[PDB]
């Protein structure tokens, strides 16, 4: 009630948003409001993207493919975005990571300069 | 148990035997508590290697 | 739901064969569970009732929890079970402890090997350590002790001429039997009340343990905990349940910093 | 031979039919007769289906009113094989807002005795 819990199944099933107390005879009733994922879809994924000899990883999401194009999305909700230097980071070359795939990583400043 | 109830009387002690293991059970119960008290202290304070 | 693992155990080098069910065994227990199970009145009105859930049913629940954890991470605990490659799941769990995901992918073979060896050590440790399951054995021993004591009290006279009621009835007559019998009733009733009181107190302790086990199941198995030393020592990555006689065993997988070096630092540049 | 006798009933708001469990004994020693590891269950029809546990008998067996009383091995839930692969991920495209209720005791009646 006085905060948002990250403890699993402590404040109801699902991802806790908030709760409301209600009084009862010799007891208390808690109404727990949770977030539940609803309509999932299958996507192809990869641990990293290889571009210009560099390995790229998602900053805050996961790389997904709809069968033809690669995007990066947040994990708990499908919201595909173009893979750029702003939403990925680089670490090492493409020789180490297993399952790395070849794709373009866009640099927003490129067309500006 | 025996001392609390009978003191140093042999007549009492002989009668107390007719009650079976009641004294042993009570001694065991208190011992279990005593051991727990040391466990409690260790669980709280002895958390550092 | 009862989740099942894939026919092909390809988890990127991670080997779960010691925690997953072994189909060659009629009980369908894991290698570790089988070890645990090997390690751990009637005629006087005292009986024992069977559990509602069988050992097989408990093993099935455990298998479902493991299958979910391996194939769908922590998603099955908060809704629909959503599949994810195991190596990617481990990457997410690395981020959860403040370590970047590239560390997982660059050291995937090393990490998988460290994991596989650590699990093997558990099997050996239990096999060679008689006292490892003392906590579960203690419960068994305490209950057995209580029943044995209760039965032995039937040998007490409690002031009567004989502990045996049939002796009193066959020798003494009705006004003088009701004196001898009352003495036995009083003592035997007291003995039984003592037993029941002790069982209620012990029951409370077990309930508290079960409540803790249920919490650990939720927070260690069905998610990643940030609570210090709740799910083992070190930074929690994940945990796996294993069934045991009258209890549960949790295998906690944690991240521990290994080889530190001294550096000079500054609060700002 | 001796043992406990338990009566299994659906509730008088529903029916007056009952089944009897003779705890810890053989059905051959008792004199719809089903032998369980909990004892001999009489008056219940054993079925090879499986349902959620209604009235617990023991050792994996439950009973319910279906009319007559039936005995069955309890189900642990529906099976679900997750489509695991090394390059496939499932991602939610939607969500629901769920509200659930949790009830806890806080206090009991404050009694006193002279
Ligand atoms: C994902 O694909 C599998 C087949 O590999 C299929 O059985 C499953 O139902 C699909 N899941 C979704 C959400 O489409
Ligand atoms: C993938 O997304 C792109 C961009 O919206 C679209 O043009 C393409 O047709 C999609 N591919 C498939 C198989 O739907
Ligand atoms: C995934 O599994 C397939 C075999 O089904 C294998 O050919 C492929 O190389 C694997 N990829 C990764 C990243 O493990
Ligand atoms: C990815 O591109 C590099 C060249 O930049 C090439 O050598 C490599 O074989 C490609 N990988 C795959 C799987 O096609
Ligand atoms: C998993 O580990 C066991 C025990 O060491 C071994 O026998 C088995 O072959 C391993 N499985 C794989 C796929 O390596
Ligand atoms: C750091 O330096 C101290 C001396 O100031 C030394 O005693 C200590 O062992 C060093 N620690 C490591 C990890 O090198
Ligand atoms: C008893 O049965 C009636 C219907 O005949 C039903 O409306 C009522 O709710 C039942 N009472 C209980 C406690 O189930
Ligand atoms: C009593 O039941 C057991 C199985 O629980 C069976 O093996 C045994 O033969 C039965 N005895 C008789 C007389 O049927
Ligand atoms: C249940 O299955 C067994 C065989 O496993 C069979 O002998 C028995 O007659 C069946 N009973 C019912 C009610 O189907
Ligand atoms: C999400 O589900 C709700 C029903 O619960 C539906 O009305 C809504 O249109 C769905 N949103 C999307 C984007 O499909």
């Amino acid at each position: 009630v006085l905060g948002q819990s990250k403890r699993v199944d402590f404040c109801g099933k699902g991802y806790h948003l908030m709760s409301f107390p209600q009084s009862a005879p010799h007891g208390v009733v808690f109404l727990h409001v949770t977030y539940v994922p609803a309509h999932e879809k299958n996507f192809t994924t990869a641990p990293a993207i290889c571009h210009d000899g560099k390995a790229h990883f998602p900053r805050e999401g996961v790389f997904v493919s709809n069968g033809t194009h690669w995007f990066v999305t947040q994990r708990n909700f499908y919201e595909p975005q173009i893979i750029t230097t702003d939403n990925t980071f680089v670490s090492g070359n493409c020789d180490v990571v297993i399952g790395i795939v070849n794709n373009t990583v866009y640099d927003p400043l490129q067309p500006e300069l | 148990c025996t001392m609390y109830i009978c003191g140093d009387s042999t007549e009492c002690s002989n009668l107390l035997l007719q009650y079976g293991s009641f004294c042993t059970q009570l001694n065991r119960a208190l011992t279990g508590i005593a051991v727990e008290q040391d466990k409690n202290t260790q669980e709280v304070f002895a958390q550092v290697k | 739901q009862i989740y099942k693992t894939p026919p092909i155990k390809d988890f990127g080098g991670f080997n779960f064969s010691q925690i997953l069910p072994d189909p060659s065994k009629p009980s369908k227990r894991s290698p570790i569970e089988d070890l645990l199970f090997n390690k751990v009145q009637k005629f006087n009105g005292l009986t024992v009732l069977p559990p509602l859930l069988t050992d097989e049913m408990i093993a099935q629940y455990t298998s479902a929890l493991l299958a979910g954890t391996i194939t769908s991470g922590w998603t099955f605990g908060a809704g629909p079970a959503l599949q994810i490659p195991f190596p990617m799941q481990m990457a997410y769990r690395f981020n959860g402890i403040g370590v970047t995901q590239n560390v997982l992918y660059e050291n995937q073979k090393l990490i998988a090997n460290q994991f596989n060896s650590a699990i093997g050590k558990i099997q050996d440790s239990l096999s060679s350590t008689p006292s490892a399951l003392g906590k579960l054995q203690d419960v068994v021993n305490q209950n057995a002790q209580a029943l044995n004591t209760l039965v032995k009290q039937l040998s007490s006279n409690f002031g009567a001429i004989s502990s045996v009621l049939n002796d009193i009835l066959s020798r003494l007559c009705p006004p003088e039997a009701e004196v001898q019998i009352d003495r036995l009733i009083t003592g035997r009733l007291q003995s039984l009340q003592t037993y029941v009181t002790q069982q209620l107190i012990r029951a409370a302790e077990i309930r508290a343990s079960a409540n803790l086990a249920a919490t650990k199941m939720s927070e260690c198995v069905l998610g990643q905990s940030k609570r210090v030393d709740f799910c083992g020592k070190g930074y929690h990555l994940m945990s796996f349940p294993q069934s045991a006689p009258h209890g549960v065993v949790f295998l906690h997988v944690t991240y521990v910093p290994a080889h530190e070096k001294n550096f000079t630092t500054a609060p700002a540049i | 031979s001796f043992g406990g006798v338990s009566v299994i009933t659906p509730g008088t708001n529903t029916s007056n039919q009952v089944a009897v469990l003779y705890q810890g004994v053989n059905c051959t020693e008792v004199p719809n007769v089903f032998q369980t590891r909990a004892g001999c269950l009489i008056g219940a029809e054993h079925v090879n289906n499986s349902y959620e546990c209604d009235i617990p008998i023991g050792a994996g067996i439950c009973a319910s009113y279906q009319q007559s009383i039936i005995a069955y091995t309890m189900s642990l839930g529906a099976e679900n094989s997750v489509a695991y692969s090394n390059n496939s991920i499932a991602i939610p495209t939607n969500f629901t807002i769920s509200v659930t209720t949790e009830i806890l005791p806080v206090s009991m009646t404050k009694t006193s005795v002279d």
